[PDB]
């Protein structure tokens, strides 16, 4: 009944969403699904549309801290379909009345945090998530490609590969991953989003951070999908302008290029 | 932004002479995985490096019997190497019944490249976007065919076609002087020599990626899978 | 009027054993009252564990083993893998009664190895009503062979008999009488006698001369 | 696939539930006009002889559906000698392309044994059997009134049936009587398309049960 | 050999068909029924050659409910005996011809009862009665001394009783037992069967 | 459709054809100019006969002019095949129309530009008919065709009466040519044909130029 | 996130200048809508769970099927709605059943995946057949595209990577059919976090003794009882 | 353009279609035919000019021939109707159609179809020029149940009267179609000049009482 | 050929020999003439031996398809209303099958007579074949629908070794099977010389 309450709440009150309108965010995170809005119980999907509606509107200067801090309490929960949708809300709430995160030095830094933390999650799908969301918002400008972030990508990227643990695998010993595979993952998928940033156009920088992904096909799953689907997207969308986008790499960086086999299984 | 006029479908010259959706399909090769194809006077061997989908897939088949005399290997669209296959089964079993012999393979491919012109001029049709390397033996010796997706087929001494495969030519157009004279074990492992050079630095060719496709005098066309090519790549060198 | 069938004569045979598969006929190809050649074998190698036995009208088996040997290579380019002998039974089966109105005026016998190992016999009607046997005389001295095995391999009418299992040079001496019994009295049958034994380790194959008239 | 649904959103609501010894399939009648003449408008369509059926959404592109089905009931009674079960009709219902048809439509009947069914088809063609359904306008809300009063104590006897089925559309028509098209079956008989005057003495004995 | 008989009289059709279902020296089967429903107040009787009667018959009888589903009212027995009619005709000279000798009885609402004959060349009569098989050359003779279009149902069954005995006595098939029905006012009544 | 209102603006631009029924007959006169002297005018005609009692003829585009003439040809003799007796001539513009309907339908293709008056004598009755290139027709006393087809019409709705010879119709249907001809007529340049009981025929070029003295 | 579109994407027949036809590529990477389906092949059987998601307590949980048994010795789960599956099960049903009238024998685990997906060449399914032949247990993804491959543990659907990412780790080549079983109802109940119970899953497996065996709702709340 | 009425009443059904000519000397005999005899006990009439008007009548003839053919029995008059509104869904004909009829199940009867492949029973309606005018212009006076021809025929010409465009309502601009069953046989008769003569003038002087 | 079914209290009792001829020459002593079309359905074998087999396996392929598609095995009357809808396809151009579908479907045990020229009846007893007409004597004069099983057992046995002693085209072994409320299961191969030691000496 609330969550058809804040349905039509969205477009009508003149101060939409107030600060205890707020921790009903929390519990519908968890309850919303993540890919499909396809027929789930009239309260799942209930869920997802109100969760859609209510990032897409406006928001005050005072309350930009409280629904920050709404999500970055929401992103630290144990519900992955809960810090997917944090990460969707992110990514509709920036956006819409953007600036008035960008006029706040420590919203902005709040919001690169939680992106860069949930790009390191346990669940791939809200890894992969928080790439998408992290290049949407280094696309637009909101969030600016600094240094420290090639370097923490960068420093992530080269953690090492597990040592596949032969003990028949263990007892119980399985379920998760890894611990060291999920941050060569995030590394990846963070140069990933950077080149995924710049969707038309080749700057100074990302010539030698693609070729950091070359190193990366052979690099097993998930990291070899992601690195696949990164490269094809790049050269799906600097085809049509490539004879002066090629002018940034050098002749020993388009020969890389073309030595690249990011093609799907129904190839070869 | 720079958006073409011309590459819209396959009946369609451009100004300058070109048909650019031949061409493109022209590049559906080099998004699969290499294979060399090389013969010797008695041999013909077909050598590729086959990918996985997952630690836990099984490594996508590229080397493909066609008869007892041909084998052909895959670079491409795997939905229209099948077919291709199909196909060119079928042509080898009609005239393994009507004249009771094996096929010239030459006059396989060039039926090849008579079926696969016709979707390279008529409209809502796309060229076979994949490129077959042919291994075959005949009355005339062994044969090593490449037929591309413009329909055009060549007849090589030694062929790769699929993704950074002009590795494996620097190897195989360095090394084709003494491919003829050499025994089956030495013409295997200059195909893996060439295969082996169309790798980054990190990988090498194991018994999981590796498919090798032999056709000879009095050999059979036998693919030799995983633990089939154990023999053959635990002769070789390190990589140089 | 024009006939689409002419007798060519032709006796066939096979007997299953316990490891063991003896498919033998004779190789005169006749017509009327006259011999076309004395070297014409109607057992055809199939698979390394299959021999198929034609006899009758030898234009249809030529077409029809042409046909089970494309089959043969279809079968294992779709599915990875020789066929079986109860698969090319079965296949058979129904490559001869997709003909059931115009037949193919052959007389199969299938004889090879099971999936176990054992010898296995498959006899055929020319429309594809086929069951397994222990033995199986086709063709043309058929009502002649037929009860002597019934008497020697079945030890049917016997009393007192020892029910030995069949050994491989006790079947081929079977083999070999029974055809120079039936190039004695059968006119169709004679000039040698083809054998093809299908063991474990292959099909060997073998020749015996019988009778020239 | 969508624009299909959405048509069926519009249609009138038709509620079906499935008994012990019947089905009962009840539809919104529809005031249409004033002089048109309301017996051409029908809505609930016997199938086979054992198969009913009632639609929501376009009544052009129901009536083609009814058609099909109806021959393929006489077709598989032809070829398989008996009569076609409920999920196999349903099955072939769903498996009916035009675009989609743009019907739902709730398929009740019995099987030769005597089974009592209710299916249910969408028009993506993704049918699912049912113990109480509705379609139509106003569908949700009456699903769940069925959540609510779908019991084995509310369907044990064969009237109380009826009157759950005429409780579930006395939610959303509100027109407390003749303006509701009845159908039961009752298995081995025949449809028995219930009467305005045996309907208002079952929406009777309903609204007695409510001053107390 | 197979027998009909049709009797219609002012308000009922009686009809009858023997039991009986045969393999050239042997009964197979002797309680065999050779009438078909086609509607509640319709009958179609069929005798012809074997396996062409179900078919044919059972194609007529679907088609019968067709209509009756697609148009919630049924075929009159005109108009289902001249649709019987139409496509026992219309395969006539075609690839699949039907070998089958019918009676179709039935009571219409409008029109009364009605009895038809129809060979299997498809020529269809309207008849106060009717038969089939090599039964008909004993019997119609007596249905043409006793009939009188007035008769009562009672005094039917007695002159159907009456056909059977002639076929008893003088036929040289063994046709024991008949299957015998009433289509009225109030749909299609199976009578006793007469047994011998 | 767009394209019969194109078809249609591609008939305005045609010759003018001008059908009049007449009380014991109908007249179908229409423009015949020469480009220029080069072109031998006996060898192509515009009026043309259908069947020994139907005639037609058009304004528009000639080449597809003959593809309805060869096809109403054909459906009247396998009329004549059936029935014997010779097709009436609304049956035929019924047949013609439905012809000229298909070619609006289905697509890859575009309709006639062609609008043909049918004339015809059948039962001892006269008929005049105007099929448009939609495969609409329409039954007429008198219509006017092709260029300033609007002026002719109402040309012809002061001079019609229906007591009117035909004779007479002829005189008036070379009027309604004539106020539209740009630069006078003569027997080589127009082409009249007449239904009456005696079957359709078209005009000698001496018999046109009796009418056109009598004028 | 916001719009990356070219020229050369949703052309329905047209290769890119990079060898590619991206309208077929979109619509494989929009069948991951399904549900989420976890094989795996053991070596004493191949098990194969789905989840259900059931709308309402008024419909039959039998009605709604993910898993199908293709022939006695073949099952098969889709992720994706039963119609866009349900004439490549038929056709896989019509195939197991015409190889064995001409053939009197059972088809293969891949030639049965290998005839759908000839019927695959676009159709919108990914399907795991999961079976038992002569060549021991065997489980068979077939993606959209027609590719069909072998694989020992696999996840299609909606997390399709996030469940194969487990089952990368989890599975091993000595792994019983029950650890089999509880590891998929693991990750099964990682990907739903709803509570595990046999109204949401279903559980079929083929064991080489056995045949094709869905699991009733007693049998599959014994599984559950110890996860 | 054109229209038409159609008013069924207790003995009898009619349809009343206007002959309005366009222009001075479009002759008429062929234009002044607007009413198409179906079979032997049924009519229509349409909304549109001549020749798409004859393409939908020879396809209703043809269908109720073939029925005919089957049967040897008329066609029922909404299985017709049914049969080619199943041929106007899967064109899915710009006209609309208004249907009178007589059979052995359901009496006399009135139809319309639309071009989107719907129809309905009607007891009274109007389809083509001023249809919305005519019908609530007939839904205030048309009396249901009660209506003869006699009656019917009154409300035809007035509704003509004050929904036809013509300026003065006279028998050259109107065809009255009448069916009726005397002694067991069908009439379908087109109702001549100087009937409809005589009912304008006394429909007139009702009027012209009235007045007083 | 001699194969008889008939029904009784206890299921469906199938019985045939196993002689195959081709005029007077005795082609097959070992004739499987009962066929087992699934483990629920039994048909038989008579005229074309190919035809019975080839039409009744392919009764057996699209009865597997039916329990396939919809999740329930398939009844007797539907099965052999397949098998005559299949045969009556090729009337004319010379099919000889004739033949007993039996089996256990919910509408209680089944048994009909099928053949190629279109007869598809019901019944409680039948007897298709050449040596038909002697296996209906001993049949009719031992048959009640309240027989023990063994007794009934012992009817189409001695049955069909009446018909194998009288009919020429008749012999070899007599091959009983029962379908019971869960299949079929075959009871006795029992050779005519032990038959005939057992019923004279």
């Amino acid at each position: 009944t609330i969550l058809k309450w804040l349905m039509a709440s969205a477009g009508r009150s003149f101060s939409t969403a107030v600060t205890e309108q707020l921790q009903l965010l929390p519990l519908f995170f968890k309850i919303a699904p993540v890919e499909n809005d396809n027929s789930y119980d009239e309260l799942k999907r209930d869920a997802k549309l109100c969760l859609s509606l209510m990032s897409q509107g406006l928001l005050y200067p005072h309350q930009v801290p409280l629904v920050l801090q709404v999500l970055k309490q929401t992103a630290r929960s144990s519900s992955w379909h809960a810090r997917y949708t944090v990460l969707t809300y992110l990514q509709t709430m920036v956006f819409y009345n953007l600036f008035i995160f960008l006029n706040n030095e420590d919203a902005v830094k709040d919001i690169r945090w939680l992106v860069i933390s949930l790009l390191e999650d346990e669940q791939l799908e809200v890894r992969e998530m928080a790439a998408t969301t992290l290049s949407g918002l280094l696309q637009c400008n909101f969030l600016t490609m600094d240094s420290p972030m090639q370097i923490h990508f960068e420093q992530l990227c080269k953690t090492k590969l597990p040592k596949k643990r032969k003990r028949d695998p263990g007892s119980v010993g399985d379920t998760i991953p890894s611990a060291e595979l999920v941050k060569r993952h995030a590394g990846v998928l963070g140069l990933g989003a950077c080149v995924l940033s710049s969707p038309y156009d080749v700057p100074t920088w990302m010539p030698q951070l693609l070729m950091n992904l070359s190193a990366h096909l052979n690099d097993p799953q998930p990291i070899e999908m992601t690195v696949k689907k990164t490269l094809s997207n790049f050269r799906r969308t600097h085809h049509d302008n490539w004879q002066e986008h090629k002018q940034q790499f050098t002749d020993d960086q388009l020969l890389v290029l073309t030595d690249l086999l990011v093609s799907p299984c129904y190839y070869a | 932004m720079f958006r073409n006029q011309y590459d819209n479908d396959v009946t369609v010259w451009s100004p300058q002479g070109r048909i650019h959706q031949i061409e493109y399909a022209m590049e559906a090769v080099k998004q699969g995985s290499a294979t060399v194809g090389l013969k010797s006077k008695t041999h013909a061997v077909l050598v590729a490096l086959k990918r996985a989908q997952s630690e836990l897939a099984a490594h996508q088949k590229k080397i493909l019997h066609v008869d007892n005399h041909i084998g052909i290997s895959i670079a491409g669209l795997t939905a229209d190497a099948r077919l291709l296959c199909n196909f060119m089964r079928q042509e080898c079993l009609d005239s393994r019944f009507v004249f009771d012999r094996p096929l010239p393979v030459s006059r396989l491919v060039s039926l090849i490249g008579s079926k696969t012109q016709i979707p390279t001029q008529r409209y809502g049709r796309r060229p076979y976007g994949v490129g077959l390397l042919i291994a075959g033996y005949d009355d005339m010796g062994p044969h090593i065919f490449q037929t591309c997706p413009s329909a055009n087929y060549f007849d090589c001494r030694a062929m790769s076609i699929g993704a950074r495969s002009q590795s494996a030519r620097t190897y195989l157009e360095r090394h084709m002087s003494e491919f003829m004279e050499c025994n089956l074990n030495e013409l295997v492992k200059h195909g893996l020599r060439a295969l082996r050079e169309t790798l980054p630095a990190e990988q090498d060719l194991t018994t999981k990626n590796v498919s090798i496709g032999i056709v000879g005098k009095d050999l059979e066309f036998t693919i030799y899978d995983d633990d089939d090519v154990s023999p053959f790549l635990e002769g070789l060198e390190e990589r140089p | 009027r024009f006939s689409p069938y002419v007798f060519n004569g032709g006796t066939i045979l096979a007997i299953a054993g316990e490891d063991f598969a003896i498919v033998a006929s004779d190789t005169r190809l006749s017509e009327g009252f006259s011999i076309h050649t004395r070297d014409s074998p109607k057992c055809y190698k199939l698979t390394d564990k299959t021999v198929i036995g034609c006899s009758g009208f030898h234009g249809d088996c030529l077409t029809l083993t042409k046909i089970i040997e494309a089959r043969l290579k279809m079968y294992k380019h779709s599915n990875n893998k020789a066929m079986t002998t109860g698969a090319i039974a079965a296949m058979l089966s129904t490559i001869l009664y997709s003909r059931r109105f115009f037949p193919y005026y052959v007389y199969n016998i299938i004889g090879g190895l099971d999936e176990e190992g054992k010898g296995a016999v498959y006899s055929f009607d020319p429309v594809g009503s086929y069951q397994r046997d222990s033995f199986k005389a086709g063709g043309s001295a058929s009502a002649m062979l037929q009860p002597l095995l019934d008497n020697q391999v079945g030890f049917k009418n016997m009393q007192n008999v020892e029910h030995v299992p069949l050994s491989l040079d006790r079947a081929m001496r079977l083999v070999k009488d029974v055809f120079i019994s039936a190039a004695e009295r059968d006119v169709y049958t004679g000039d040698a006698l083809r054998i093809c034994i299908v063991t474990k380790e292959g099909i060997r194959e073998e020749t015996v001369s019988l009778r020239k008239d | 696939v969508e624009y299909a649904q959405e048509a069926v959103k519009k249609g009138s609501t038709a509620v079906g539930v499935r008994g012990r010894d019947i089905v009962v399939l009840g539809v919104e009648k529809k005031s249409v006009a004033k002089l048109q003449d309301e017996r051409t408008v029908r809505k609930i369509c016997a199938l086979d002889d054992n198969v009913c059926m009632a639609f929501a959404g376009l009544t052009a592109d129901a009536r083609i559906v009814i058609n099909r089905a109806r021959v393929e009931c006489q077709s598989h009674r032809l070829t398989v000698e008996d009569p076609v079960t409920v999920e196999y009709i349903t099955r072939y219902i769903a498996s009916l392309k035009q675009r989609p048809f743009g019907i739902s439509a709730l398929i009740v009947g019995f099987d030769f044994d005597g089974t009592p069914r209710l299916y249910q088809t969408d028009p993506s063609g993704t049918y699912h059997a049912w113990k109480a359904n509705a379609i139509g306008r106003g569908a949700k809300s009456v699903r769940e009134f069925l959540e609510k009063n779908y019991t084995d104590e509310a369907i044990e006897t064969d009237d109380l049936t009826i009157k759950l089925v005429i409780k579930a559309l006395l939610e959303v028509v509100q027109s407390g009587g003749k303006n509701i098209e009845l159908a039961v079956m009752r298995r081995d008989q025949s449809l028995k398309i219930l009467n305005p005057e045996e309907i208002e003495k079952y929406v009777a004995e309903i609204e007695k049960e409510k001053e107390e | 050999m197979e027998y009909l008989i049709g009797i219609q009289g002012p308000d009922y059709v009686l009809v009858a068909s023997d039991r009986v279902a045969a393999s050239n020296i042997v009964q197979m089967k002797d309680d065999h029924d050779k009438m078909f429903k086609m509607s509640e107040k319709i009958l179609l009787l069929c005798v012809g050659e074997a396996g062409d009667t179900v078919q044919f018959a059972e194609y007529i009888q679907k088609n019968v409910q067709l209509y009756k589903m697609r148009n919630g009212y049924e075929l009159s027995p005109t108009a289902a005996a001249n649709f019987t009619r139409r496509n026992l005709a219309d395969c006539l000279r075609s690839r699949t011809p039907y070998h089958v000798n019918l009676l179709l009885a039935g009571y219409d609402e409008h029109e009364g009862p009605a009895l038809y004959y129809m060979d299997y060349l498809a020529a269809l009569a309207k008849a106060p009665f009717a038969a089939h098989g090599y039964g008909a050359f004993l019997t119609l003779s007596i249905l043409d001394r006793y009939y009188t279009p007035t008769i009562s149902r009672e005094r039917a069954v007695e002159l159907l009783r009456k056909c059977l005995e002639e076929l008893q006595k003088r036929f040289i098939l063994n046709l024991p037992t008949f299957s015998v029905r009433i289509i009225d006012k109030n749909g299609i009544h199976d009578l006793d069967n007469i047994s011998f | 459709l767009v394209q019969i209102e194109y078809a249609l603006a591609a008939v305005a631009g045609g010759a003018p054809s001008v059908g009049i029924k007449a009380a014991n007959g109908v007249v179908l006169a229409t423009e015949k100019k020469q480009k220029s002297i080069l072109y031998d005018e006996r060898s192509v005609h515009k009026v043309e006969p259908i069947t020994k009692h139907i005639g037609l003829v058009y304004s528009g585009m000639g080449p597809d002019y003959r593809v309805l003439v060869h096809r109403a040809r054909k459906l009247a003799q396998q009329y004549y095949l059936v029935y014997q007796e010779p097709i009436p001539t609304a049956q035929l513009v019924q047949r013609v129309a439905s012809v000229m309907q298909e070619y609006t339908q289905s697509g890859g293709v575009r309709p006639f530009g062609v609008s043909l008056l049918i004339c015809g004598w059948n039962e001892g009755r006269p008929y005049l008919f105007q099929s448009d290139p939609s495969g609409a027709y329409f039954a007429w006393k008198a219509t006017a065709m092709g260029k300033n087809y609007v002026n002719g019409k109402t040309f012809l709705e002061k001079r019609y009466n229906e007591d009117l010879e035909l004779e007479d119709a002829i005189h008036t249907a070379i009027l309604t040519l004539k106020e539209s001809f740009e630069g006078q007529m003569t027997e080589d340049n127009i082409e009249v044909g007449i239904c009456n009981e005696a079957g359709f025929r078209r005009l000698t070029p001496t018999e046109v130029k009796d009418y056109l003295a009598a004028i | 996130m916001f719009l990356t579109r070219s020229e050369y994407d949703r052309g329905v027949n047209t290769f890119s200048p990079e060898g590619r036809l991206f309208q077929v590529e979109y619509a494989i990477e929009a069948i991951k809508l399904g549900s989420t389906a976890i094989g795996i092949q053991t070596s004493e059987g191949v098990c194969l769970a789905v989840e259900k998601r059931i709308t309402s307590p008024l419909m039959e949980p039998s009605s709604i099927e993910k898993i199908v048994e293709i022939d006695a010795h073949i099952g098969c789960a889709m992720s994706g709605l039963i119609a866009d599956a349900k004439t490549l099960i038929d056709k896989a049903r019509v195939e197991t059943q015409n190889h064995w009238f001409t053939y009197n024998e059972t088809m293969t685990v891949e030639s049965v995946t290998q005839a759908v997906s000839n019927l695959a060449l676009p159709f919108g399914v990914a399907l795991l057949f999961g079976g038992v032949d002569e060549k021991g247990p065997q489980l068979f993804h077939m993606d959209p595209s027609g590719t069909f491959v072998q694989c020992d543990a696999r996840a299609i659907g909606s997390a399709s990577e996030g469940a194969q990412s487990s089952l990368q780790e989890v599975y091993h080549k000595s792994m019983t059919l029950k650890e089999a079983i509880k590891s998929s109802l693991i990750i099964l109940k990682q990907v739903m976090e709803e509570k595990l119970n046999a109204t949401n899953i279903e559980l079929a497996t083929v064991q080489p003794g056995q045949n094709f065996h869905m699991f009733t709702k007693e049998e599959l709340e014994e599984v559950i009882k110890d996860i | 353009a054109g229209t038409c009425l159609g008013i069924l009443a207790n003995d009898g059904v009619l349809l009343a279609a206007e002959r309005r000519n366009i222009h001075k000397l479009l002759d008429e005999v062929f234009f002044s035919e607007k009413i198409y005899k179906l079979n032997e006990d049924m009519a229509c009439s349409v909304a549109g000019i001549t020749s798409d008007a004859n393409v939908l009548t020879n396809e209703l003839r043809l269908i109720a021939q073939r029925y005919l053919l089957q049967y040897q029995e008329p066609i029922p008059c909404e299985q017709l109707v049914t049969a080619l509104c199943d041929i106007k869904q899967a064109y899915t004909f710009g006209v609309s159609l208004l249907y009178i009829g007589w059979d052995k199940h359901y009496g006399f009867q009135l139809y319309q179809s639309d071009p989107s492949g719907n129809y309905g029973g009607w007891k009274a309606t109007c389809i083509g020029n001023n249809s919305a005018a005519a019908v609530s212009m007939l839904k205030q006076d048309y009396k249901e149940g009660e209506m003869t021809l006699k009656s019917a025929l009154a409300l035809a010409i007035k509704v003509l009267n004050k929904t036809m465009d013509v300026s003065k309502l006279s028998a050259e601009k109107v065809e009255i179609a009448t069916l009726t069953r005397e002694n067991g046989k069908t009439v379908i008769r087109v109702l001549k000049q100087k009937e409809v003569e005589q009912l304008i003038k006394k429909h007139e002087e009702e009027e012209a009482k009235a007045e007083r | 050929t001699t194969t008889l079914a008939f029904k009784f209290r206890h299921g469906v009792i199938v019985a045939a020999d196993s002689r195959a001829t081709a005029g007077a020459y005795i082609a097959s002593q070992t004739v499987k003439k009962v066929i087992e079309i699934n483990p629920y359905l039994l048909g038989t074998m008579a005229g074309g031996a190919a035809d019975c087999s080839f039409w009744e396996r392919l009764l057996a392929r699209q009865c597997r398809i039916y329990e396939l598609r919809n999740k329930e095995r398939i009844s007797v009357a539907a099965a052999s209303k397949l098998l005559a809808n299949m045969v009556y396809q090729y009337k004319g151009m010379g099919l000889s099958m004739g033949t007993m579908i039996c089996g256990w479907d919910k509408r209680g045990p089944g048994l009909y007579y099928v053949d190629s020229e279109g007869n598809r009846i019901s019944g409680a007893t039948f007897s298709v074949g050449s040596g038909s007409v002697y296996a209906y004597g001993v049949m009719d004069r031992g048959y009640s629908y309240d027989l023990e099983v063994e007794q009934a057992y012992d009817l189409a046995r001695r049955a069909i070794y009446q018909a194998t002693y009288r009919d020429a085209y008749s012999g070899g072994a007599v091959n009983l099977y029962h379908v019971r409320e869960d299949g079929w299961i075959r009871v006795s191969s029992d050779n005519v010389a032990d038959l005939h030691e057992k019923y004279s000496g």
